[PDB]
């Protein structure tokens, strides 16, 4: 019950192409892939949420 | 060699009443497994379990109605069984051990797709130090509950006890006035024609300690059952129910007015008189004696037919609670201990799977 | 190409034997869905079972069994998902496990006569309650061992299963009765031991299968004769209800509407009680004998997380 | 003296300590006058209480001149608990709590330099309060919610300690609809603190008093709930006195009867006798010139009263914990397998 809801680092083990019913994994982790991952998804969601009300103030897809 | 005499005339010696009880039957046996032991030829440890099994089936065989020279035996056997898991996870290198002492035992078996690493002798000196330390455990099995029932007793109570011939609560009762000062009396039936040359000798033994006790015969312990407050059990061996098997007589019906009256019943009991079987057949684990010593007269031709009984079964529902070595437990909660000191295969102790 | 849903696979194969009953047959159509459909990824897999076990339960509802083989399955699935194979072997390791249930389960039957049949003692009359084939199973072996006994087989208002002993243990050479199922506490003074067959056990050890074993049961404990109940170990269910009374069938046991015209007014009340753990007292399985809290540790063991 | 039960040394009614030979904190002084003189507590009330008075005690450290914090702190905090020891007899979830929070002042180092003691005493703390009380208390009301129908009744028993969140959750957050029924005991009327509670945030409280025990199950009624203090290793319940007459009136009227526990508050020990282990409480409350003043300087007259009393376990239909339901007989495999480990 605590874990739910906070996020984390997964690797990826097999993935369907023409289905979204794919797996995750977070045993084959490394430490130091836990801070890299970290900092390209905060990367990402800076680069993201400076689009983000851009795209839905100016009204575009 | 020398010791297949042995183990015959402990055979011979059971058979014919030489040792009674529960304490001096399973250290006999307990010995004469030690001498077993030391004089073993297995080459496997799969052989010396059939080389220890077999013995006691046979010495099961000779005598069914004792269970303390049945269940030690297992005991042994499990101890014995339990390090071929240990040893086995560990040698081997993909998955070593989980060391996980609790598992579900229905679903692992509906799966089945089929250093000091096995120094060959230490099956031997493993099994002699579970010897010595059943020695250890048997003989001070009281501490845990002149630990516990103190506990689970109160001081001004009046007690009833139908089983005076055991040891375990005549140490407690003397020593429940000894260290503690907890003062009250102990109502004795006598199991005629049984008890009446022990519990005389019990209450003998309890006025030497002076605790205000009385002796009550068996007819009169229905008018007294509403004064006394609780009763008491020193019995022989306890089953996976709780439903026991007791010493002489009078606790099939004396605790019956017990459970009437909602009057509580408790049940002193070492740990090795425990017993992974089950009562199949009630009147099987029940030790019916001799008719001589219920009517002298020995009628001739007449010959008025007799019923003699030397062993009193109570079910678990009259039954109240267990004080033994490890603490206090229902008698619905006596199957875990069980096998927490048994295991599924020496319960048919067979060789001829049938 | 099947689809494994309600009949397409599953209730083909009950008309193939009558002596396969329905937890096993879930058990069946539950490892020949994924003995097939494995499409090499372990996402699907178990969306896949668990979609068809809900589906399956959505079949029918009021045959509980049927929850207990559909989510034992789930149990296989998750423990036979441990050991942590990394799905690489799993793929054929599950699968080759796989057919041990119908290897094993279906054998199991005579493995409860194996240790149930030293039950039955010399000339004991015995109440049964309902076509249950591990009951028959037991008494079969009885027979077989040549014990001297005798048998009474109560109704099974309005379930018909009563009718189906007395033409199924007489031309075995049993000396049985058929006793009418309200004339139960007039009898159970002069009945030695009594056996049912539950469709389910809950959390605390409970008969969850017919109309009226807690009738027969609390008629048991007050006239203090022995209430056994001989079932197999794929009837376990999480299902612990805590009243006299289950999920509904479709609407309460107290119904008081009207009837139309001519409708049928039998099946009105209830049609599966409940027992409580105290009114039991043995039960048997594979796993041996088994006393009620010992099947309720082994249920609270294999459920929680 | 008969029975000679009212000489029950399991309390003790000395007072004021004016011993100054340790730094007694002035919260844990307010905590236990807040206990003992005016009752406003449950069990996991006063777990909470002492929890994050311990909180406060361990943030103001004042260590000593030469001797480490994992040398000091467990005698310190020993005579801190000695306080509420004089003040009222402790609960299991104080037992429970204090010697899981010793085993982890057991296992700190000699390294830490007084900072990151906060760090890895109150975080953990806080953890310990999350974990195995509030959560704990979140999958109780998860688990026993589905258990309820609408339109139903609920009788309950003095102050509630977790189910007045799952009284409430299945009146607000549900919405399903449901009766509760609150009958409470002298001296502590503690179920007008539940009554309070229920009727201000709108659920349909019907208050009693268990004097008047019968009327109440002659009506409408099913599905008895029970606040616990401990649940004992047999599966004999242990709570505020009372709760067994409604628990066997319950149970003789063929209604069901609930326990809403958690796996902290089961217990070691053993025992079947009510007034076995058990608490005296301040005879003079049960005054409240008056009706009788002094039942001492009158020969032969005595007045007692119970805080604690046992059901059987023939009684409780189903004791419910984080982990799951269970028969009560089943009790010692969550004692031997969930409790401590997890």
């Amino acid at each position: 019950l605590i874990r739910v809801g906070k996020n984390d680092v997964a690797v990826v083990l097999r993935v369907d192409k023409e289905k979204g019913y794919i797996d995750l994994s977070k045993r084959r982790v490394s430490s130091e892939d836990i801070i890299k991952c970290e900092e390209k998804y905060q990367k990402s969601k800076t680069v993201h949420s400076i689009l983000r009300y851009c795209a839905e103030k100016f009204q575009i897809p | 060699s020398d010791v297949n005499v042995t183990i015959d005339t402990f055979v011979a010696k059971l058979k014919r009443r030489q040792v009674q009880g529960s304490y001096a039957i399973a250290l006999e046996t307990l010995q004469l497994l030690m001498r077993f032991i030391s004089a073993a030829r297995w080459n496997h440890v799969n052989d010396l379990i059939e080389q220890i099994r077999d013995l006691g089936n046979s010495l099961e065989k000779a005598h069914p109605t004792a269970f303390s020279c049945g269940n030690v035996i297992r005991r042994i056997l499990a101890v014995l069984r339990d390090e071929v898991e240990e040893d086995t996870m560990s040698t081997t290198v993909t998955s070593t051990s989980v060391a996980e002492p609790l598992i579900s035992s229905m679903f692992n078996l509906l799966q089945k797709p089929e250093s000091s690493m096995k120094t060959k002798t230490d099956y031997r000196q493993v099994a002699i130090q579970g010897i010595k330390d059943l020695i250890d455990e048997i003989k001070n099995i009281d501490e845990g509950i002149q630990q516990i029932a103190i506990d689970l007793i109160h001081d001004h109570e009046i007690l009833l006890t139908p089983t005076p011939d055991s040891k375990t609560v005549l140490k407690f009762l003397i020593t429940a006035r000894e260290r503690s000062n907890r003062t009250f009396t102990v109502l004795v039936t006598e199991g005629f024609p049984n008890n009446t040359k022990n519990a005389h000798e019990f209450a003998k033994k309890l006025a030497q300690h002076n605790i205000e006790t009385l002796v009550v015969p068996d007819s009169a312990v229905f008018a007294l059952m509403s004064r006394v407050g609780k009763v008491i059990i020193g019995t022989k061996a306890v089953f996976v129910n709780g439903g026991t098997i007791s010493s002489n007589s009078g606790v099939s019906s004396v605790c019956e007015c017990a459970r009437e009256f909602r009057t509580p019943v408790f049940a002193v009991a070492g740990l090795y008189k425990l017993s992974p079987l089950y009562p199949f057949d009630v009147e099987k684990f029940v030790e019916f004696g001799g008719s001589q010593r219920i009517l002298p007269r020995m009628d001739p031709r007449k010959r008025l037919d007799t019923v003699n009984q030397i062993t009193d079964y109570v079910p678990p529902e009259n039954i109240d609670i267990y004080i033994t070595n490890v603490g206090g437990f229902n008698p619905s909660f006596i199957y875990r201990i069980a096998w927490d000191n048994y295991k599924q295969i020496d319960v048919h102790l067979d060789k001829n799977k049938a | 190409m099947s689809e494994f849903n309600i009949t397409e696979t599953y209730l083909r194969f009950l008309e193939e034997d009558t002596e396969m009953t329905m937890p096993i047959a879930a058990i069946e159509a539950l490892v020949t869905l994924l003995r097939i459909k494995t499409p090499e990824t372990a996402a699907e897999m178990i969306n896949t079972i668990k979609s068809s076990t809900e589906e399956l339960i959505k079949s029918i509802p009021n045959s509980v069994s049927l929850r207990a083989g559909c989510d034992i399955f789930m149990r296989f699935v998750l423990r036979n998902l441990h050991l942590y194979g990394d799905w690489e072997n799993c793929k054929q390791h599950l699968i080759e496990n796989g057919q041990l249930f119908v290897s094993r389960a279906k054998k199991s039957r005579n493995k409860i006569a194996e240790i149930g049949v030293d039950f039955i003692a010399d000339d004991d009359i015995i109440l049964v309650h309902g076509y249950s084939r591990a009951v028959f199973s037991l008494l079969n072996h009885a027979a077989n061992k040549f014990i001297r006994f005798r048998c009474v087989v109560t109704e099974s208002r309005p379930s018909k299963q009563g009718n189906q002993l007395y033409t199924l243990l007489e031309q075995k050479g049993i000396p049985v009765t058929l006793i009418v199922d309200s004339a139960v506490g007039a009898v159970i003074d002069k009945v030695d031991k009594v056996f049912v067959g539950a469709e389910g056990v809950a959390e605390s050890g409970g008969i969850i299968n017919l109309v009226g074993t807690y009738s027969v049961g609390v008629l048991a404990h007050n006239a203090r004769k022995p209430f056994y109940v001989v079932t197999e170990s794929h009837k376990f269910v999480r299902m612990f209800p805590l009243s006299s009374d289950d999920l509904p069938m479709a609407g309460p046991p107290l119904d008081f509407t009207r009837r139309t015209d001519d409708l049928e007014d039998a099946l009105r009340g209830p049609t599966i009680d409940y027992t409580a753990q105290e009114y039991i007292t043995a039960l048997i399985t594979d796993l041996g004998v088994l006393t009620p809290s010992a099947v309720s540790e082994e249920l609270i063991k294999m459920w929680y997380d | 003296l008969e029975q000679s039960f009212d000489n029950s040394s399991l309390i003790s009614s000395v007072k004021e300590l004016l011993l100054n030979k340790d730094l007694i904190h002035p919260s844990i002084l307010l905590l236990t006058s807040h206990l003992a003189h005016y009752k406003i507590v449950g069990s996991i009330p006063r777990c909470i209480a002492m929890l994050e008075v311990f909180q406060i005690v361990i943030k103001d450290y004042q260590t000593p001149k030469g001797t480490t914090l994992s040398r000091n702190l467990t005698s310190y905090l020993s005579h801190q608990i000695d306080l509420l020891k004089k003040a009222r007899p402790l609960s299991v979830t104080m037992g429970n709590a204090i010697r899981w929070l010793k085993q982890e002042i057991s296992l700190i180092d000699p390294s830490t330099p007084d900072k990151a003691a906060k760090k890895d005493l109150c975080e953990k703390i806080g953890q310990f309060a999350k974990e195995k009380i509030e959560l704990a208390d979140q999958l109780i009301i998860d688990n026993a919610s589905t258990q309820i129908e609408e339109s139903t009744t609920i009788v309950t028993y003095g102050s509630s300690k977790v189910l007045t969140e799952l009284l409430l959750h299945n009146a607000i957050s549900l919405k399903k609809n449901i009766k509760v029924i609150v009958v409470d005991s002298r001296p502590l009327f503690e179920g007008r603190k539940m009554a309070e509670t229920l009727r201000n945030a709108g659920v349909n409280v019907m208050y009693a008093l268990i004097t008047s025990l019968d009327t109440i199950f002659n009506m409408d009624v099913d599905y008895v709930f029970l606040g616990a203090h401990s649940i004992l290793s047999n599966g004999f319940l242990y709570s505020r006195a009372g709760t067994a007459m409604l628990a066997m009136s319950a149970k003789r009227r063929n209604i069901p009867v609930l326990v809403c526990c958690e796996s902290l508050k089961f217990s070691q020990r053993v025992q079947l006798d009510s007034v076995t282990f058990n608490e005296l409480a301040d005879p003079n409350d049960l005054v409240n010139k008056n009706i009788l003043d002094g039942w001492q300087e009158l020969p032969s007259l005595n007045i007692v009263n119970i805080l604690y009393d046992l059901t059987p376990p023939e009684y409780i239909k189903k004791v419910i914990t984080e982990f799951g339901a269970l028969p009560p007989s089943s009790v010692p495999v969550i004692l031997r397998e969930y409790k401590g480990s997890a």
